[PDB]
């Protein structure tokens, strides 16, 4: 089907910058990052439809995180401004095949491998 | 707009149409043909639930998209009937891919049974090199 590759991951102080990319190797309808801290649940970060380029931000990173896609290169980012503590946690980008809400989890099919992103005080 | 028979095949499979669910590009082809003839504009009214059919693949108004007076409407495909009309058919594929979802599958359009089901539906991509 359709894999999903994540690099961009790291450790930064606090207001520091990171670009997570998402390489897909396959046709992807929307794309979405999600966050999962130690033993807790996957939180929905942000979204982008490729169809029309909609983007869609959780209140937590708004303003601070750019989602963005490269059709060239079939890859979507997750450009990270002004990183904070709080958001320390493995990054994870999805896809979805069908049509649904970008901010609905059920409708992501495809996961990628996962990437820490660490910001100390 | 009105596409080619070889031209939507190649565009659908570009859109990962091909094997969905299990669902061949063949069969694909096969309803937008008596669908809409891979007609993107193609709209049926339903005098009876009053509900529509929008776009290639006729997806109805009543529960998978929004067009703004359909009763007992859900929107599933959280999309507006418009966008499933446009030259670029992502956003139809994607809610076509949304109705297969369900159990039903393909089956769930009346005629891909009537048309579709036990006939030599290779012969709609035949030709494509797809």
């Amino acid at each position: 089907q359709v894999q999903l590759v994540e690099s961009g991951g790291g450790s930064v102080q606090a207001g520091g910058s990171l670009r997570l990319s998402c390489s897909a190797s396959g046709y992807t309808y929307i794309s979405g990052w999600f966050r999962q801290a130690p033993g807790k649940g996957l939180e929905w970060v942000a979204a982008i439809r490729s169809s029309d380029g909609t983007t869609y931000y959780a209140d937590s990173v708004k303003g601070r995180f750019t989602i963005s896609q490269d059709n060239a290169k079939n890859t979507v980012y997750l450009q990270m401004n002004s990183l904070k503590p709080e958001d320390t946690a493995m990054y994870y980008c999805a896809a979805t095949e069908v049509a649904g809400w970008p901010l609905d989890i059920g409708i992501y099919d495809y996961w990628g491998q996962g990437t820490q992103v660490t910001v100390s005080s | 707009k009105v596409f080619e028979r070889c031209e939507l095949a190649r565009t659908l499979k570009r859109l990962g149409m091909d094997g969905y669910r299990g669902i061949s590009l063949a069969n694909w082809m096969c309803l937008a043909k008596w669908e809409s003839g891979y007609n993107t504009r193609a709209t049926n009214y339903n005098a009876g639930d009053r509900s529509t059919d929008y776009g290639i693949f006729q997806i109805n108004s009543r529960y998978w998209c929004n067009d703004g007076k359909t009763p007992g409407a859900v929107n599933a495909c959280h999309l507006s009937c418009s966008a499933l009309l446009q030259d670029n058919i992502a956003d139809a594929v994607a809610c076509a891919k949304r109705v297969v979802r369900d159990p039903q599958g393909i089956r769930a359009w009346v005629a891909w049974r009537n048309r579709c089901q036990n006939r030599d539906v290779r012969q709609y991509v035949q030709g494509c090199g797809v």
